[PDB]
């Protein structure tokens, strides 16, 4: 009647909006919107932060670039948002915290173009690491590569210096980074950007956890990984490429058990 | 203080003045103070799978186009 | 006095309905699966079907059936040896978990989040040694639970066996399996399967030693020990035995679905091995 | 959750102010939630052998010629 | 609280009634058996009768009672022997069937179709080989059910003894029998006792070798396997151990009657074997 | 509001399916949607054999090719359908038959493609012979080429082999293969596929005689003619080709007058 649609969005938290003329529709995960803790689930007993219009806004950040020989991305929340403006600062001066996310990926190309990349969130996406030697190595700088987030790979190869460790991840693009089969990651929470239908996945994520309210310097909550199901490829061109960005949005984010600020050791 | 419940009855002897048809009940009393101790009841319930099969926010209508 | 007994997992799932030929502008059989949602056919949207009353259910795959079993999670060695011996008596200590096998571990990790009581029963075999023909008296086990903090025994009669706190079972072997059941007790709301962390945040101004700490480990899952050892003193003919121990989640909840485990176990964590990691086997695209 | 159900009794005691006489009941209580569990009632019926002894179309009566 | 208990099982067959002399069109006695009939008579149609108030029933002879007793399907053999043995420790696999032994298959057989709960009762016996004087522990077993698609064990103690899902019993030898129950577990609506049919239907286009399969045979009646161990660890002594099986079919419903076995089984079909053909014995014609 | 439309539509009779994404709306000839034999109209008094399912479904035919130098298709009902499962094994099992149908014509190409394709639906679509000293001598076998179909021709050629004569249709394009003009065919039933608009066309046919019922085997009730109005062409492209796909179901079908099996000289 007026032409509202399923395709065309628009999403505003705090002084940011992102609009979309090619969505195909969006995911609220497992059901549920974000919301702040109720009294009857409640654990800290201070007055909690909840910084509301400055932390829960859209964060970009840096882009990154899809070709023929991508195997996939990931990154983890809150840690992707680390170093973000407020929502960085209230979370390393507090103890505690807790919040849910807005996840919009951007991947547009052309009528011509073809690909598709399965967006998946994943609840406590624990990763593999790259030794046979020690397990449950990967060190805390590795495991939290901030914005940049880290990358899959098709082969999975040992680190042979015992003398001096990488201690990083090696995760296995068709075993999820995780030691599951790739086609069953559609039990979590996603969309797909098929190219010739949306230029965009749109996930709302709850916080989701054991407990209430957490560390969130020492635990990621969720786990972002973005692989191609179907690779890019363009009209006749060997070597195509498109990017890929992504926004974040904390929700409902609330803080406990301030002190001095955190200044972790991510190097 | 016991519970009587119902059984589902699968194969049923040829009786009716005893077995097979006039609901067949099975009783069951706690013994200790810990609900830990208990037996589990199994009467379980079930629920909709919607929230993993379609967590997306506007509803699907299966006969009409999903992308509109 | 007496009490007597809203989808239930033993309910009937629904009818099929009778459906005839279609010819309009309604499209169940299109659809868009990159929006996230799978599409909710049944196979009268696609194909004519008849009236079926249905009966069958999904009664044994509710969560509480899907585990109401009791599966092995480790297997403890004691024995029971000649005074004269140069070797101290052997009695066990196991660090209480799931892990240490796989049936079960599989199985509740298709979940990330877990509350359950636990049931635990215990198997006790023993069996001689020694080629020889002395003999043994029935012997009487002790499975101290030990937890963290408490004191772990360092020799099968140091004080910490008076269990004044701790729980132990003392079970006579020949009888039949001892059991316990123990309530949720975890330091969460509910366990968790994964934990995407680390137990400590490692600081700037400190060293890279003393912030260090394992990938994915925290004390969520740290629930002590269990000590077991022969009460009975030393005989001349050494006698062997092995406590096998069987865990049942009962009264279970899950939550958060995952793919479940393709490759094979690596440690505790979600590790994998080199030379593991080909679960599928050869078949050709157009061959049946 | 008690059934209680009377005994066909055979041999009787010299008794009618406790056995043989006074109808002998005996009880049963079912413990599990598995019907298959149950022990058997042994209550069961009869029938006719009529669809085995006379399965033919036109109904027997047995004075008359059966062939007629 | 109580519950307090159209012709059952146990009821009086009927009276005879008072008959005398008769003359006339009636005919009762004359018959064709062409027809397919059996002609219903009884006495007081052909001789003289007195009243008799009839006590007799058929209580014993109702379907249940006649299959109320657990009849051997089975005897599987295991051991423990030393653990220098050049051969491996013995456990038993069985495909569960009642066709193994003969006369709880010839009373069912009786019928087409059946349908039960089915009673598991296990005897265990024991005992030492080799003439030595040394000395056994008393042995637990474990009888793990393996259903088709699960893995059978390869080895006394390889990981599917872990039984996270399949049921096992852990015997303890020297208690009371062990036994359980099963549902009605059938595929079908009812068990077969006979299918004439194949598995397989041979295609034109296919080969002879491709499209083959057993005379009377159907996952119909598959029901996997029992798999028995000695869970105690090898011994010096050798012991070697039967599990007999005892099924009894309670709950029971028997359609579509056979005439009986008359000549020797002869593997798990209608097959009959040269030189056991001749059930019936010599008798003249005249003689009583 | 939901999105419903003209150009979307699912088809499904019997255990088969038919969906389109660009539909041109869909004909019912006549206005008039096939139907069983009223008993007001009956005229064989046996119980009919109504086969349902097991023969009101659809069935696809051998794949046709178009190309620029294409004249056109066509073909008969009953006898394209003669050798389609169960249909075609009642429809020889008895004496008579009668039978409407959903004709499902299926052509795809892209936006840089370009053609016109007429679908007519035609009752008696009786066809001119290749003679000129011999009229009405068109063979059964030549007349029924089962689900091959025929083709038309832009030339008439006559046969003059008077030895043994060839027997078989000269159907010239521009003359509806029957002596009257092609721009006139649009009074029969039909449909055009013009690529830009639209990959098919689907025509409900009523069963349309003189009589209730008649001899299947005998004679056709219905002809699609297939004829390109606008030629195929494709970027600049000599040779351009674009399959053509026929798929049509058996409507409310019932036979009378069973027997043994016709078995016809089709050679
Ligand atoms: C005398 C016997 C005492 C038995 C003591 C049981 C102690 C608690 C064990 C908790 C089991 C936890 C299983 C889930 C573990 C997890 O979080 O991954
Ligand atoms: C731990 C013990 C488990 C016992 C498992 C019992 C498995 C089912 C057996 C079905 C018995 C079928 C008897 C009738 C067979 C037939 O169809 O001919
Ligand atoms: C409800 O519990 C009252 C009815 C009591 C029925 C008999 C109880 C049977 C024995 C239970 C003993 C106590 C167990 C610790
Ligand atoms: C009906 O069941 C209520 C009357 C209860 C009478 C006493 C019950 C005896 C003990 C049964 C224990 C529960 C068995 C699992």
């Amino acid at each position: 009647a007026c032409g509202y649609s399923d395709r065309v969005l628009q999403l505003t938290l705090g002084n940011s909006t992102i609009t979309t003329q090619e969505a195909a529709n969006s995911v609220v995960a497992y059901g549920r919107w974000p919301e702040y803790l109720r009294d009857s689930e409640a654990n800290p007993v201070d007055q909690p932060t909840e910084p509301d219009v400055a932390a829960c806004r859209f964060y970009t950040l840096d882009t990154v670039s899809w070709t023929k020989e991508s195997r996939g991305w990931w990154w983890k929340l809150p840690d992707a948002l680390r170093d973000m403006g407020l929502f960085g600062q209230n979370m390393y001066y507090h103890y505690l915290g807790r919040s849910g996310y807005t996840v919009h990926v951007q991947c547009n190309a052309s009528k011509f173009h073809q690909g598709a990349l399965g967006v998946f969130a994943v609840p406590e996406m624990c990763l593999a690491g790259d030794s046979n030697t020690t397990t449950m190595h990967t060190s805390y700088q590795n495991a939290n590569p901030g914005e940049k987030g880290g990358t899959f790979t098709g082969t999975f190869t040992p680190d042979n210096n015992q003398t001096s460790p990488a201690r990083r991840f090696c995760p296995v693009d068709y075993l999820l980074g995780n030691g599951t089969l790739l086609g069953n990651a559609f039990v979590f929470p996603h969309q797909i950007i098929n190219l010739r239908t949306n230029n965009c996945a749109t996930l709302v994520l709850p916080y989701v956890n054991s407990l209430s309210i957490d560390s969130m310097v020492k635990h990621n909550n969720w786990g972002i990984a973005i692989l191609p199901l179907a690779p890019l490829n363009f009209a006749s061109e060997s070597s195509p490429e498109i990017p890929i960005t992504l926004t974040i949005a904390p929700m409902c984010c609330e803080f406990n058990g301030l002190r001095n600020i955190t200044l972790p050791r991510l190097q | 203080g016991a519970q009587v419940s119902s059984q589902k009855v699968g194969a049923h002897e040829n009786s009716n003045r005893a077995y097979g048809g006039s609901t067949i009940n099975y009783t069951t009393i706690n013994y200790y103070r810990d609900s830990a101790s208990n037996a589990a009841s199994k009467q379980d319930f079930s629920q909709d799978p919607s929230k993993f099969t379609e967590p997306i926010k506007d509803v699907l209508i299966k006969t009409a186009p999903m992308l509109n | 006095g007496s009490s007597s007994t809203a989808a239930t997992s033993r309910d009937a799932l629904p009818n099929t309905e009778a459906s005839g030929p279609t010819h309009s502008k309604e499209i169940p059989a299109l659809t868009a699966v990159e929006t996230g949602a799978t599409n909710p056919l049944v196979p009268s949207d696609t194909v004519q079907t008849r009236h079926v009353v249905q009966h069958r259910s999904r009664s044994e795959s509710s969560i509480e059936s899907f585990f109401a079993r009791g599966a092995c999670v480790t297997i403890m060695t004691v024995d029971n040896p000649a005074s004269t011996t140069n070797k101290d008596k052997l009695f066990a200590v196991w660090k209480i978990t799931y892990k240490d096998t796989v049936q079960l571990r599989r199985k509740l990790e298709f979940f990330t989040y877990s509350r359950f009581d636990m049931e635990l029963t215990f198997v006790v075999t023993a069996n001689f040694t020694e080629t020889n023909n002395g003999h043994a008296l029935n012997q009487v086990y002790q499975i101290m639970y030990v937890p963290p903090g408490a004191p772990v025994p360092e020799k099968w009669d140091d004080y910490t066996w008076q269990t004044s706190s701790n729980p132990s079972i003392f079970y006579t072997y020949g009888t039949a399996p001892a059991r316990i059941s123990v309530p949720y007790v975890g330091i969460s709301n509910a366990y968790s399967h994964f934990y995407d962390g680390f137990s400590k945040v490692p600081l700037k101004d400190q060293s890279a030693a003393l912030g260090d700490s394992l990938y994915g480990a925290a004390s969520l899952n740290d629930f002590g020990i269990l000590a077991v050892r022969v009460v009975n003193d030393h005989n001349p003919t050494k006698v062997t035995s092995k406590i096998r121990v069987y865990l049942k989640p009962k009264h279970i909840r899950v939550w958060c679905p995952r793919p479940p485990r393709a490759v094979a176990y690596y440690g505790p964590g979600v590790d994998y091995k080199d030379g593991t990691l080909t679960p599928l086997s050869t078949k050709d695209l157009t061959t049946y």
